[PDB]
RNA sequence: GAAACUGCGAAUGGCUCAUUAAAUCAGUUAUGGUUCCUUUGGUCGCUACUUGGAUAACUGUGGUAAUUCUAGAGCUAAUACAUGCCGACGGCGCUGACUCCCUUUGUGUGGGAUGCGUGCAUUUAUCAGAUCAAAACCAACCCGGUCGCGGCUUUGGUGACUCUAGAUAACCUCGGGCCGAUCGCAGCCCUCCGUGGCGGCGACGACCCAUUCGAACGUCUGCCCUAUCAACUUUCGAUGGUAGUCGCCGUGCCUACCAUGGUGACCACGGGUGACGGGGAAUCAGGGUUCGAUUCCGGAGAGGGAGCCUGAGAAACGGCUACCACAUCCAAGGAAGGCAGCAGGCGCGCAAAUUACCCACUC
């Protein structure tokens, strides 16, 4: 049917060729995944060899990295933003390798909290007091407070996540292949990655 | 050279990572990237303009993602219109057995050429070696690039 | 049209060194996949019946065979078209007698009879080694036999003994200058000599240089050299002529003077 | 209780078809009104669908509640031997032995 | 031990030469850019003294002019189909109520209640990988010793890896990765009188390495006649760049954006061929000319084009679906088809054998 054949088409100097035979099966190829954000849909195929590969029609969470923290979790993912290949594939919102993505804060969020003894993502006071204060603070003999100097000492976070954080929303880029692993899955975007990113966003439409 | 970043996607070497811990540099500052390069075999030298610059180029043999093997041939350069490829043309004698005499013959190939060779012209002598298929009708890489053998660019005192 | 493996050998189309007639048919034994490669191994059908004539017909050895007298390596094979080569030993324990198979100085498979303590070991060319998980080494030989947890002076190209009631490894002998081996492939097929240089490429194939008891001289391609003694010495027996290669006009001058083949 | 038929030309009735007509399918393994010659084998064929019509051959019919009066010969007839079961658990399933 | 279910093979062999001029093919090299039934060698311990329901052969009743067409009813199996323990968790890392000793903290300790994760495969992110030349001060100390001097250590391999092995945080495929609810011969040893087991020989099966048989894609050089064929290709992808999709994998293979390239008198581009390529054959002082459909090797195709199931392997034709050309049977509703296999026939033409016997030989 579809084909993947270099025979179809001319050589350097600009001449056509002929044929040689008919199609072949192994210069098959296959329509596209196009995956989407929903609840999860996968489908299996049969290829060379007899071996199996995965196919994600729909996808409603993955695995992501914040690498600068050595902390990795099971995440939602929220909307796509930026796509360097083609406009349409944000306009319909299919999620392919590298694209940009938004996802879930909280999670990260819990692991720091409870890692530094410090607070992330509060605005004033009324967010911070009236529940989840033991989380912070408790009895802890000889490792009370200046132990923590283990952590506090390195705690500091980029500015540019203190004010994603603030929103509930982190920006994140996918490494995975979803039409060919089922999965999506990949890391935070950080450092001058999130500046030109951010730069890019900002310049098509805002 | 102060701006490498001119495509829609960012560009960087991959198996380098770049810490946001310890950030701290004071009045001035040091490079946020360390270098990626490697040893080609084949008793060829590592050009100091790789080691030394800040270029991204995936197909480069020195820092990038190619392996060099089987043949390794030579030829002249005759054309240079495209980006980061170059044509160099191969000029040999065919045998006539009938007669006792010779025919001469020549053919072109297209060759990849990367960033830190930056002084090559029409006329240079340049060695290649083979590559997995690069492109359409590429197979071939740059390794040394030299005008021994031949006159000068410009005067005698270059 | 070719739609997957073939599974027939053309009588022309085989092996040189089998040494089939021209005349009695079509087709050749396809040797069975296995431990050697088909241009460089024996089926046993025929060891069995054109070397040996112990049968007259196909038939005749499918029921030796059948009733379990043939042992290769140590192991009962009942397969006719297995793929016996280089340093194999075949035993046939009814008529009481043992082979090993080495290479005549003409490039083909001798005939080589062994006494029953020599029948015992196999030496062995090693082809690759490796690390697995947990940190284990391997070890590849020229026949397939993997081993784990070999001695770490064991590197690429040497010799190993192994014997065959329990197949791990007794004893090696190092790749190195003055050693004594034979030739198991090209032109210089069958010749025996020692290692007197290897002279080395990067990329493209190393070669060695190889010198006669009689003080010729040849060479040939490091894939080709299997080394068989520490020294002078072998570690096996070795058959008639003894790997010389004498030429053309002293192999007439014995034949006329040795009044042999009854004269 | 109705059970299928056939048609004039002897094409059988088969359940899902929802139409009074015959009609052309391409049938494979585990489908009724095939049965395949070859591994992976399909093969194109004629059947009827599923309303039942003035048409018909023959009709196939069940009992599935009985009356008070008997039927000759169809409801007077007492019920052969059949054949006994085979797997263990299958046997202490019908006598209701122990598991001992 | 008929039949039937299940497993394996039917992708090899045999036939022909229509298409096909850098294509096929030959010599030479490469997968550090992939896949691989079987054979051979590694590997095979994070209700359980044995689970579930349901069909074929068979028995019984039918429909159509007709086929290796099949329908309704009554029974019963598994190495078919689907579930799922037991045994051998006793892992080691991270938490740390409390507690003890020199020094209230910090900082050096040894214990430690209690939670969480903890085989190989799979997806992503991070860490480490040790070796070199020469001195002088300072905090704190390894250690020989005590209130300033001597001396050092740790997977494997290639010409070359973003290799192999190792450590950390998570994922995990489920109905949609592995770790045996299977079969046949001889019997055994005992806190032992038919019990707890442990065990000799196998047979079949399955995830992962390495082999063997290959297949696929790529490198360099090699071709008959023609100018009454001189310029050609180019978002209708032509040459190249960046990101992606698809695929067993490299790649304009395809999509979006961008650049303006690529080949030619050393004959491109176009047309012809009673053109399948090679090993080879006839003739021949020396040099040549002509031929090769044809038993070995490589390629292509089963009336003409196209699409696809099953499988490790096919875009298969002694498999299937449709259109186009032929054409057989009919109760006019419908059903069935492919000799460039072996014999045999018609047509064509100057032009080519028997509708014989057998698996004894070679495989």
């Amino acid at each position: 049917g579809i084909s993947r054949d270099n025979w179809h088409k001319r050589r350097k100097t600009g001449g056509k060729r002929k044929p040689y035979h008919k199609k072949r099966k192994y210069e098959l190829g296959r329509p596209a995944a196009n995956t989407k954000i929903g609840p999860r849909r996968i489908h299996t195929v049969g290829v060379r060899g007899g071996n199996k590969k995965y196919r994600a029609l729909r996808l409603d969470v993955g695995n992501f990295s914040w690498g600068s923290e050595c902390c990795t979790r099971k995440t939602r993912i929220i909307d796509v933003v930026y796509n360097a290949s083609n406009n349409e594939l944000v306009r319909t919102k299919t999620l392919v390798k590298n694209c940009i993505v938004l996802i879930d804060s909280t999670p990260y969020r819990q692991w720091y909290e409870s890692h530094y003894a410090l607070p992330l993502g509060r605005k004033k006071g009324a967010k911070l007091t009236p529940e989840e204060e033991e989380i912070l603070n408790k009895k802890r003999s000889k490792k009370i407070q200046k132990k923590y100097d283990e952590r506090k000492k390195n705690a500091k976070i980029s500015s540019l996540l203190e004010e994603q954080f603030q929103q509930g929303k982190l920006l994140a880029c996918i490494a995975s292949r979803p039409g060919q692993c089922g999965r999506a899955d990949g890391y935070v975007l950080e450092g001058k990655e999130l500046e030109f990113y951010l730069r890019k966003i900002k310049a098509r439409k805002g | 050279m102060a701006d490498i970043q001119t495509e829609r996607a960012y560009q960087k070497q991959p198996t380098i990572f770049q810490n946001k811990k310890r950030v701290l540099l004071g009045e001035t500052g040091k490079e946020k990237l360390p270098r990626y390069y490697k040893n080609i075999g084949l008793g060829f030298k590592t050009p100091k303009e790789a080691i030394e610059g800040t270029y991204i180029d995936k197909k480069c043999p020195f820092t990038g993602n190619v392996s060099i093997r089987g043949r390794i041939l030579s030829g002249v350069v005759t054309k240079m219109k495209m980006q980061r490829t170059i044509v160099i043309r191969r000029d040999y004698l065919h045998y006539i057995r009938k007669y006792n005499r010779f025919e001469k013959r020549h053919k072109n190939m297209s060759v990849h050429l990367s960033p830190c060779f930056r002084d090559v012209q029409i006329g240079d002598i340049v060695t290649v070696g083979e590559c997995r298929p690069l492109s359409k009708t590429v197979r071939f890489n740059v390794l040394k690039v030299t005008k021994a053998a031949g006159t000068k660019k410009q005067f005698q005192k270059f | 049209m070719a739609r997957g493996p073939k599974k027939h050998l053309k009588r022309v189309a085989a092996p040189k060194h089998w040494m089939l007639d021209k005349l009695t048919s079509v087709f050749a034994p396809r040797p069975s996949t296995g431990p050697h490669k088909l241009r460089e191994c024996l089926p046993l059908i025929i060891f069995l019946r054109n070397k040996l004539k112990y049968a007259l017909t196909g038939d005749e050895v499918k029921k030796i065979c059948m009733q379990r007298f043939i042992k290769i390596d140590g192991k009962v094979r009942a397969d006719i078209t297995y793929p016996a080569g280089f340093m194999d030993v075949i035993s046939i324990d009814k008529t009481g007698e043992n082979f090993r198979l080495i290479y005549d100085t003409k490039g083909r498979f001798a005939v080589h009879r062994i006494t029953p303590e020599e029948a015992k070991y196999k030496l062995c060319k090693v082809r690759k080694i490796f690390v697995g998980t947990k940190g284990i080494p391997h070890l590849v030989t020229h026949d397939a036999r993997t081993i784990r947890y070999p001695d770490p002076l064991i590197k690429m190209n040497d010799t190993i003994q192994i014997d065959l009631e329990t197949g791990k490894i007794t004893d090696f002998i190092k790749f190195d200058t003055g050693n004594l081996c034979m030739v198991t492939g090209g032109a210089n097929l069958g010749r025996i000599g020692v290692i007197t240089n290897r002279e080395r490429h990067p990329g493209s194939f190393d070669v060695v240089h190889v010198k006669d008891a009689n003080g010729n001289s040849f060479a040939t391609r490091l894939s080709n050299i299997f080394v068989i003694g520490k020294g002078n010495k072998p570690w096996i027996s070795l058959p008639r002529g003894k790997g010389i290669r004498l030429t053309i006009a002293e192999e007439r001058d014995k034949r006329l003077a040795a009044k042999q083949s009854s004269g | 209780r109705i059970s299928g038929g056939n048609d004039k030309q002897g094409f059988p009735m088969k359940q899902g078809v929802l139409t009074h007509g015959r009609v052309r399918l391409l049938l494979s393994k585990g489908h009724s009104c095939y049965r395949p010659r070859r591994t992976g084998e399909r093969k194109r064929k004629s059947v009827r669908g599923c309303i039942v019509d003035a048409n018909l051959s023959v009709l196939n019919l069940v009992i599935v509640k009985k009356g008070e009066k008997d039927i000759p010969g169809l409801t007077d007839t007492t019920v052969t031997r059949r054949l006994g079961p085979k797997r263990a658990s299958r046997i202490r399933k019908l006598f209701n032995l122990s598991k001992e």
